RNA sequence: UUUGCUCCACACAAUAUAGAUGGAUACGAAUAAGGCGUCCUUGUGGCGUCGCUGAACCAUAGCAGGCUAGCAACGGUGCACUUGGCGGAAAGGCCUUGGGUGCUUGCUGGCGAAUUGCAAUGUCAUUUUGCGUGGGGAUAAAUCAUUUGUAUACGACUUAGA
RNA sequence: GCCCUGAAAAUGGAUGGCGCUCAAGCGUGUUACCUAUACUCUACCGUCAGGGUUGAUAUGAUGCCCUGACGAGUAGGCAGGCGUGGAGGUCAGUGACGAAGCCUAGACCGUAAGGUCGGGUCGAACGGCCUCUAGUGCAGAUCUUGGUGGUAGUAGCAAAUA
RNA sequence: AGAACUGGCGAUGCGGGAUGAACCGAACGUAGAGUUAAGGUGCCGGAAUACACGCUCAUCAGACACCACAAAAGGUGUUAG
RNA sequence: GAAAUUGUUGAAAGGGAAGGGCAUUUGAUCAGACA
């Protein structure tokens, strides 16, 4: 009929699904941009909290 | 409406006693069989004359030849036709070989140009332009310039199988 | 030598049908080669054999043929229709299919 | 004709390809199309562009996971207009489709196999000169397509090394018509003369 | 050893079963006809079953003739089965189901002496 | 768990087959322009030539292709070796060396073919698997139960245990 | 004339879909081609009609033979038939050497209602033909009575301190 | 909503109009061969990516009767008068 | 000692129902007719 009053929807669209992960160790989608006149190094590092 | 070729048609009133001999009328008509050819000519008889065709006959019909089927002729045709919204005079010309090919694509073009039917269409005249010059439509003019000559360019060769192991060229 | 072949190459391709409806008596037949149906015309009772392959072995053999004749041109394409001892099985629409050379008449 | 029959996608009309590769798959001839990416669709770029978001906003509001899935790459959407003249929900169909293969650039095997053209979707065979039209492989970057740049570069890769196949070849040929030469004028060269050769 | 006859055809084997007695288990497949007002088979839509009706009827040349060419004649004794005497090209004989093992050695060996066919020699044969 | 597994080899058995039956025969780019040849001053160059379809090119003769002899060539090609190199887009395939061996219809010979009876696909392809044989090779783990609590409704997850 | 503006609605979406641009678009012309239970020819069923044929010594005169045309169908009418319980007659019918019933992606006759046979089970009675007779044929009636499922190893078996 | 004449649907499948009671075509015994209707012939899909002359380029082109809508009014887009 | 419905065994098919029509392949099965 066309809500009645408005108000922002509750939670992000962009967390789903909201299930379990498929692992503990979260996945790094992304590594920083390459600038190879740099030296070599690890561009990130494990540990624990 | 088809292939056309043209007749003379040549009708009466029928006769009567006080009336022997009535004075006979003739119609060059453009059609594609004698049969639409006598249907026509009553057709506008009746819009010249009182008559139909149950009070008259058809005394002759005759298939007129064109006379130098192969010498290229700049016709100058005369239309009336009916619009959606009107009736109206136009004049165009038409450059073939035979006034039958020129009314072949009269009808053409006053299809594709104005999309007139058949029925929608009165030839009122078509007639030889003697001399150039009196030739007015351009898109004619165009073609009885001294010396004429043009390339065809991008060539499109029609294959014959589905596959071809070249690449075409359009060149010519 | 390397080639034995004594019969064109042929396809299978539908039944005569409809845009709804077909009908298995009649199957249609692309010819390799013929374009036209005046080039069908020379196939016109040509015999045709859809080869196949089976387990069980029967009159000595683990191959089996579907016999027909091509019976009309189809079309204007040279493709060209034509009826079987028994109706074509229909997993065969795009099965190759072999026209012979016999009754000959050259 | 031949078990597999490779077309060179560049410079064709993606429906005018899709009618006939559909037909001679129906027909049981496999086929492979490659250079997708070089596919062309009349009407200009914005145009195609424009439809293909009409495309992009078709989903299944309930769910969109279950809707009409949009492939943003140029084989897929050459497949598209594959599959959709294809009776492929019947098994037929998918058998027809299973003798389809179709890809960006020219991958191996068929970088050495030949390919052919079809004239009758042939871009510059049937479009009124003058007339816009539309590059797949650019049509389908700006809807999401990630790799035109790594075909561009393995494509130019490709290209540099059959052109030294081929200036071998041209070359191995001006010696094979040194030949046919001496031989020519000889009896065995005009009694195949005679007999048309 | 039966009249010659011109080939038999018989115009449509499989069986008429009823409509929907596939469907319930309550509709047995003995034919019957729809009369409901909407029904798609009664009305004859395409894709249905078809319906039995006079055109399927066989030539009156080779009807009841079953495949040898003869007509089979019920038999309960052997008096019974020497009314086919003069007939032997024509009829053949089925001995009833209720005849006994015994009575049927003897009717059997009555058919063969008369040249009688029987159509279902083996019932009850002590083998 | 009664001698199992794996790659190569051949033998038998079975099971398939969306459909072998001479050959999928490799620039790129343009199309109001190009391919090839040739020269040169190496260029948006001169000169020649070609198209108008693959209707081509290549292959193709021999018991479905038998058994044999010779000559002319030194060429072609099958096979298995071996030399050097290339190819990662799905390379898994391409090129090159060298000796061996077969075939050669480049040409000339000797023998064979019938009775499959006037046609009957007349059977010559490539899938997957199973059982033994012997030539190489290799000698794990997961799950239940127990246990952690970075996890959990139950499964699941995450730990720990010679 | 075509095209453009004028031209705003609710799930994502429909020239039937793909897709199509010297069209696979719009107007018009010319051929060819595809295909209805319709048209033409033929066979077979049945309906209606018009003919022919009592002459013994063989078998249907409601018969047999020739010929022509026709065939949609609710409500409804009529016709010829199929099937059940019981009754008169008949076949000197079937049967404890196995009646009846029941089971049987076995066989055969009939357009069909149905009919026949084989095999298995079974245990005492039963059937063809001409007639007589009716408490004579079921899928439905929120039909009657009995039996049985899916739901489902599911809801649940948690008040009264242990 | 209500009348007139006819033709239909209801009571009727079959081919076409994707789909649909009534539109187009055509009315039905069981079948073989042939030819068609209305409607189609790029592919789905049987059937010319046939021929021919024009016109049309749309940053919401257009695409076949019943039929699933568009008007006044405008354009120095382009076409022929 | 039917049927609904059930257990086992054997055979077969199964990408959001199943069943049905015309037709043929494949498998299983079976009648007849021949001399
Ligand atoms: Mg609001
Ligand atoms: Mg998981
Ligand atoms: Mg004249
Ligand atoms: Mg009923
Ligand atoms: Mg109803
Ligand atoms: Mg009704
Ligand atoms: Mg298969
Ligand atoms: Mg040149
Ligand atoms: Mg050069
Ligand atoms: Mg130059
Ligand atoms: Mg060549
Ligand atoms: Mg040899
Ligand atoms: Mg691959
Ligand atoms: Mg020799
Ligand atoms: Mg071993
Ligand atoms: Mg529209
Ligand atoms: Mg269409
Ligand atoms: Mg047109
Ligand atoms: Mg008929
Ligand atoms: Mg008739
Ligand atoms: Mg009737
Ligand atoms: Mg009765
Ligand atoms: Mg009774
Ligand atoms: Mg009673
Ligand atoms: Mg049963
Ligand atoms: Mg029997
Ligand atoms: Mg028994
Ligand atoms: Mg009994
Ligand atoms: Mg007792
Ligand atoms: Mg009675
Ligand atoms: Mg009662
Ligand atoms: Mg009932
Ligand atoms: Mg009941
Ligand atoms: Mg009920
Ligand atoms: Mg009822
Ligand atoms: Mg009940
Ligand atoms: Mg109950
Ligand atoms: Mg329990
Ligand atoms: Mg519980
Ligand atoms: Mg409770
Ligand atoms: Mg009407
Ligand atoms: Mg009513
Ligand atoms: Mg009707
Ligand atoms: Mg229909
Ligand atoms: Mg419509
Ligand atoms: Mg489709
Ligand atoms: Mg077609
Ligand atoms: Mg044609
Ligand atoms: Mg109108
Ligand atoms: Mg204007
Ligand atoms: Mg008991
Ligand atoms: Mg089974
Ligand atoms: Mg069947």
């Amino acid at each position: 009929s066309h809500r009645k009053y408005e108000a922002p929807r509750h939670g992000h669209l962009g967390f789903l699904p909201r299930k379990r992960a498929a692992s503990i160790r979260a996945r790094v989608k992304a590594f920083p941009k390459d600038d190879r006149s740099k030296p070599v190094a690890l561009t990130s590092f494990l540990g624990y909290k | 409406m088809a292939h056309f070729k043209e007749y003379q048609v040549i009708g009466r009133r029928l006769p009567t006693e006080s009336v022997p001999e009535p004075k006979l009328f003739r119609m060059r008509i453009f059609a594609s069989n004698e049969v639409i050819a006598k249907s026509r000519y009553w057709y506008f008889l009746q819009k010249l004359h009182k008559v139909k065709k149950a009070s008259g006959e058809i005394v002759s019909i005759n298939q007129i030849n064109e006379a130098h089927p192969t010498k290229v002729k700049n016709f100058g045709v005369w239309v009336r036709y009916d619009s959606r919204s009107g009736t109206h005079n136009m004049y165009k010309e038409i450059r073939d070989v035979s006034r039958v090919a020129a009314v072949e694509t009269l009808y053409q073009d006053m299809a594709a140009r104005h999309r007139a039917r058949f029925r929608s269409i009165h030839i009122l005249k078509v007639a030889e332009i003697e001399k150039t010059a009196d030739v007015k439509r351009q898109y004619v003019k165009q073609f009885l310039t001294k010396d004429l000559k043009f390339p065809l360019p991008h060539r499109v060769q029609k294959s014959t199988k589905t596959f071809s192991y070249k690449r075409p060229s359009t060149f010519y | 030598a390397e080639s034995h072949r004594l019969y064109v190459k042929g396809k299978h391709l539908s039944y005569q049908r409809s845009k709804r409806v077909n009908n298995p008596n009649v199957s249609l037949i692309k010819i390799e080669g013929v374009a036209t149906p005046q080039d069908a015309q020379f196939y016109l009772g040509k015999r045709i054999a859809y080869v196949y392959r089976a387990s069980k072995e029967v009159r000595g053999s683990k191959i089996r043929v579907m016999w027909g004749k091509v019976t009309r041109t189809h079309g204007n394409s040279g493709v060209v229709r034509a009826t079987f001892r028994n109706n074509l099985p229909a997993k065969t629409f795009g099965a190759s299919v072999r026209i012979f050379l016999y009754p000959s008449n050259i | 004709v031949e078990p597999v029959v490779v077309i060179d996608g560049k410079g064709h009309l993606v429906g005018r390809l899709a009618s006939v590769v559909a037909k001679q798959l129906l027909n049981g001839q496999k086929i492979v199309v490659v250079r997708a990416e070089e596919l062309n669709i009349s009407g200009e770029f914005f145009r195609n562009k424009l439809k293909y978001h009409d495309f992009l906003r078709k989903a299944t509001a309930f769910n969109k996971t279950r809707g009409p899935f949009h492939f943003r790459a140029p084989s897929r959407i050459f497949y598209k207009a594959l599959r959709g003249m294809v009776s492929h929900k019947t098994a037929r169909g998918k058998a027809a489709l299973e003798r389809l293969k179709v890809f960006e650039g020219i991958p191996p095997p068929y970088d050495k196999k030949k390919r052919v053209v079809v004239p009758q979707a042939l871009r510059v065979l049937r479009l009124k000169p003058g007339r816009k039209y539309t590059t797949l492989g650019k049509l389908s970057t700006s809807v999401g397509w990630k790799y035109e740049d790594v075909v561009a570069k393995l494509e130019a890769k490709r290209k540099v090394s059959s052109a030294e196949y081929y200036a071998k070849k041209r070359a191995f040929t001006k010696k094979v018509a040194s030949a046919n030469a001496t031989a020519a004028e000889s009896d065995v060269a005009k009694q195949l003369a005679a007999l048309g050769y | 050893a039966s009249l010659p006859h011109p080939k038999i055809v018989k115009k449509h084997t499989k069986k008429f079963k009823r409509h929907h007695s596939d469907r319930y288990h309550r509709v047995a497949e003995n034919w019957r006809k729809q009369k409901g007002i909407d029904s798609v088979v009664r009305r004859r839509f395409r894709g249905n079953i078809s319906q039995p009706k006079i055109g399927y009827g066989s030539n009156k040349k080779t009807k009841f003739l079953s495949p040898s060419g003869h007509k089979t004649f019920l038999v309960a004794n052997v008096k019974d089965l020497e009314t086919l005497t003069m007939h032997t090209k024509t009829y053949a004989a089925e001995i009833a189901h209720n005849i006994s093992a015994k009575n049927r050695v003897v009717i059997l060996a009555r058919a063969k002496a008369l040249g009688i066919k029987v159509t279902n020699p083996k019932g009850r044969l002590a083998l």
